[PDB]
């Protein structure tokens, strides 16, 4: 009898370029003339929802509630009010959802890290892996692009952001990509490109391949 | 893989030569290899590139549903079959996929 | 007789990271009573001119159209009109604006050209050059950075785009940033960022180095 | 009607090397004889007609003539006095112009860019790019002279002269030459020819291939 | 280094079997494929999970411990000009093949 709200993640701000306010249902029973009202805090109510989901095998009768705004409506910390009133939940339903101020800003550091020899010698698929490190705001969206246009979500597997021991403002995340070992030896993109506010163009990007690991293995001087 | 399709031969005829089409968007291209040089140079791509002596000759067709990318040469002055060279990606030379004399 | 409009470019898109509709007519009257309407083309006025300038008609408006719409749709999307009643006009003069659309959105390619070897050997500065080929809808955004640290706008200039000879839709920038030249002798990332609507998502920058021709495996000198 | 007053430009008196002062008549249709009257400060330059055409796609065209001096006089700095008679317009009447002295001469400096690797990667096409900064009287005129003698104009585009970041009174501007990769690839010189007031004897080379960036010294090889 | 050649000519009907050599110190096999002129042959099916994207699907392994075998199988066996077939134990690939196997 508790319907759950989530506010937007900066991953999905980047993804679809707009915000987007979401209630889902949990816990009722299944019905059909659920509805949702999506409202800013000043009391106007935005635009609501549109085809709204069917009812859940499992018992908890999830639905669809949208609020659409822009990055910026949502960056002016516009909370929402999220109300539910229906027969299988009597009681009318108010939500509180903002985004918490005060917070710290810093430059994620986003480092490139190839292959281990090791793994190469398998020759099995070998794991290139995007470290992105001191990063405040704990939330960021890495993605993978070769060739120019990113892979798809399967192939790559970022980690969900943890502290960072030495500084504790800061945090850290992963990202591994599984790619071919030939595919690896043949000189490849392989960008990392790592989405954050506290960049300064909130999107930065690196790349790997063999050539960059290659160090010089002869220093021919000519004296004359 | 070497599966060179196509050595037909006409004054006038037109030569189809299916490519490997991966759908990830990336640049797809017909090239051709040159003796002199050792290196394969571009006669089609995605971006609309367009060779000196094909000029207006030879065209592209996209079928995602079937993965093919078509060139089409439509007259061909039996000027010499090439080993000719799909490949993807926005390095000519290194990205090709299959070789078509 | 109508409504001149500046809508937002992309490169004021990106700079101001907001949008602000403006119809601030080049060449108009300004008598008196000129009320801007920022009406959308559902006819909901919005925001019309906030912070509207003086009444002067210097044979153009001297008051401004301006407001600051929300982007996502709120730029593209659909089109805002602006209807505009003068103390003369009993037809209020409106004009709505799609952004142009219908273009062909291709990606730009950016290519960091690194100073000449004579400019080098003058030793009085040295010019690198971000030469942007390609793209689809005209209307690029090029800054330069070092090291993370977006540059001032002081010591780059950028050309306006031009027409391709070979592509007839597809155009050209030039971006160049000048250094100092004891500056480009030691190592300087000097990253070029491009921000076009067409691209991944929408930024992609590529760096140069000093180093960045020479061959890696190996470090040959001539010692006299 | 409308008088307009286009003075010769510095790539026309390097083209055809006789300066050709130019009037021209506009918001009027075209009777007969369309021309547009010619004197110089003394009156003597009484000049026949040109560019004849019997209307405009609204039946107004503007009428066009041409007048003829020595070249010198026009950069000797003296008024020019052309008069303005014609069949349509109601009263005739002259004008006078001349060019804009007082004005810094600082000397072109060229450089010439060869297209990055990754251009030539492409192996579509290659931009070999002409870039001439430090000249102010804003003009400049340069052409592209390969394999002896010039080449299309279409091939070549240069950016209109943009005045320079730290030095003020000094511009620049740009010059991309397109062409195929397999010429450059294998040898083949284009200069590019920058022809300016400020320069010693008005014309500066300049000659880049792909040998130029390689040491004639040393030459090491890596092979597998 | 032993060369057996099964050389199955069923081409698309055929489906190959090859019975490599089995250490039996559960160390880890795989079938190698000599990659195009690189030398470092790229492992087709291994003790590892991992299947080549080419031959997957279609490549099966399956043990012989009393034997002292592993049978790898291409059902489809589909044309694809067969090199050396390599099947060898050991975490370094190249260096640990012992029977080639040509196709
Ligand atoms: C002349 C030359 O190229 N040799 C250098 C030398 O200057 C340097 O001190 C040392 C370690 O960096 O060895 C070589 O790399
Ligand atoms: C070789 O390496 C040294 C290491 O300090 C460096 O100073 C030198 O510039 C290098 N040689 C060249 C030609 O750059
Ligand atoms: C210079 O080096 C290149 C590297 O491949 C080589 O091909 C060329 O022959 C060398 N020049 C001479 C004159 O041998």
């Amino acid at each position: 009898i508790r319907v759950f709200a989530i506010p937007p993640s900066f991953a999905s701000i980047f993804l679809t370029k707009s915000t987007k306010l979401t209630c889902l249902v949990t816990d009722l029973t299944t019905y059909d003339s659920v509805t949702i009202s999506w409202t800013r805090q000043n009391g106007e109510a935005v635009k609501t929802h549109t085809n709204i989901s069917e009812s859940h095998p499992n018992a908890t009768f999830s639905a669809v509630g949208e609020a659409s705004i822009c990055e910026d409506d949502w960056n002016s910390g516009e909370r929402f009010t999220c109300t539910v009133t229906h027969t299988d939940l009597p009681s009318p339903l108010k939500q509180t959802i903002s985004r918490p101020k005060g917070v710290a800003l810093h430059r994620p550091d986003v480092y490139l890290l190839p292959p281990a020899r090791e793994q190469l010698n398998l020759r099995e698929s070998a794991t290139i892996t995007c470290l992105v490190t001191g990063f405040s705001p704990a939330d960021v969206f890495v993605q993978w692009m070769q060739r120019g246009q990113p892979l798809s979500p399967e192939k790559y597997v970022t980690s969900a952001p943890m502290p960072e021991p030495q500084a504790p403002g800061r945090y850290f995340a992963h990202s591994i990509l599984t790619v071919s070992e030939e595919e690896w030896n043949t000189g490849e993109t392989y960008t990392c490109v790592v989405a954050h506010e506290a960049l300064p163009n909130r999107v930065t990007e690196r790349t790997v391949d063999k050539s960059t690991g290659k160090p010089t293995l002869y220093n021919v001087s000519l004296v004359m | 893989i070497l599966p060179e399709v196509k050595v037909e031969g006409e004054l006038g005829g037109s030569v189809t030569i299916k490519c490997p089409l991966p759908e990830m968007h990336v640049r797809i291209y017909l090239c051709r290899e040159m003796a002199g040089s050792g290196t394969c140079g571009t006669v089609v791509s995605t971006t609309n590139f367009i060779k000196a002596e094909y000029k207006g000759r030879v065209t592209l067709k996209q079928y995602p549903r079937k993965n093919l990318f078509l060139v089409e040469v439509t007259q061909l002055t039996e000027s010499d079959s090439g080993v000719y060279a799909c490949g993807a990606g926005m390095n000519t030379d290194r990205g090709k996929t299959q070789k078509v004399t």
